[PDB]
């Protein structure tokens, strides 16, 4: 009988097409007692929009139960805390977990896009990179897209700390050597709390 | 109680290559998150070893 609590995607927390949540999840409880009962927090006051999802039974009978709460953009960016209170049968008394947005002074990223390397251009396919750097905190969100239509075929690290106290990352979007030499043009995209509009996006062509 | 983030604020207080700047920066990067010390001393001593006379 044991608790775990995620953030929301920060994506979701940055643009106003999205919606986030903070999301709770009961693992290893007992067939005996599958009752799960979940109160929600924010910074000390009972909220009741949350939602308890189908229980799912694990391969030993034990059971998965997962609640999650839709919060506002403004109140996890400003710092709010989210309590969530988890309580059962089984447990001697009910378990508290807490989240919030990590702290610190927020740093804006730079956004650089750099070609393929010339030996790379005997292969079939290509790489096109984009360092995005000096960023703090780490909750970002990456994606590609080439004249409006999104790419899916790009991996983006998980963000790394610096050494003076800032994250990066790289992305790398793989692309047919021919649309490169051709001169189609592709645009990286970077989402994060601490630039104008949540959004800024950086172009690369064969010139 | 937290022996890793106190041990990074004690050696990063003690290199003896970084700026006050960089210590300083350092020492309230650990403040503003402790689940990450591991990783801000190394890139501590990692910045310490590159600054050698």
């Amino acid at each position: 009988p044991s608790v775990f609590l995620f953030p929301p995607k920060p994506k979701d927390t940055l643009m106003i097409s999205r919606t986030p949540e903070v999301t709770c999840v009961v693992v290893d409880v007992s067939h005996e007692d599958p009752e799960v009962q979940f109160k929600w927090y924010v910074d000390g006051v009972e909220v009741h929009n949350a939602k308890t999802k189908p229980r799912e039974e694990q391969f030993n009978s034990t059971f998965r139960v997962v609640s999650v709460l839709t919060v506002l953009h403004q109140d996890w960016l400003n710092g709010k805390e989210y309590k969530c209170k988890v309580s059962n049968k089984a447990l001697p008394a009910p378990i508290e977990k807490t989240i919030s947005k990590t702290k610190g002074q927020p740093r804006e990223p730079q956004v650089y896009t750099l070609p393929p390397s010339r030996e790379e251009m005997t292969k079939n396919q290509v790489s096109l990179t984009c360092l995005v750097k000096g960023f703090y905190p780490s909750d970002i969100a990456v994606e590609w897209e080439s004249s409006g239509q999104p790419e899916n075929n790009y991996n983006t690290t998980p963000p790394m700390l610096d050494s003076d106290g800032s994250f990066f990352l790289y992305s790398k979007l793989t692309v047919d050597k021919s649309r490169w030499q051709q001169g189609n043009i592709f645009s990286c995209s970077v989402m994060h709390e601490a630039l104008h509009n949540h959004y800024t996006q950086k172009s690369l062509s064969l010139s | 109680f937290n022996k890793e983030w106190q041990n990074a604020f004690y050696e990063i207080l003690h290199l003896p290559n970084l700026t006050e700047e960089q210590r300083n920066g350092f020492i309230q990067s650990l403040k503003d998150d402790p689940s990450v010390s591991k990783e801000i001393l190394a890139e501590a001593k990692k910045l310490n070893d590159a600054q050698a006379p």
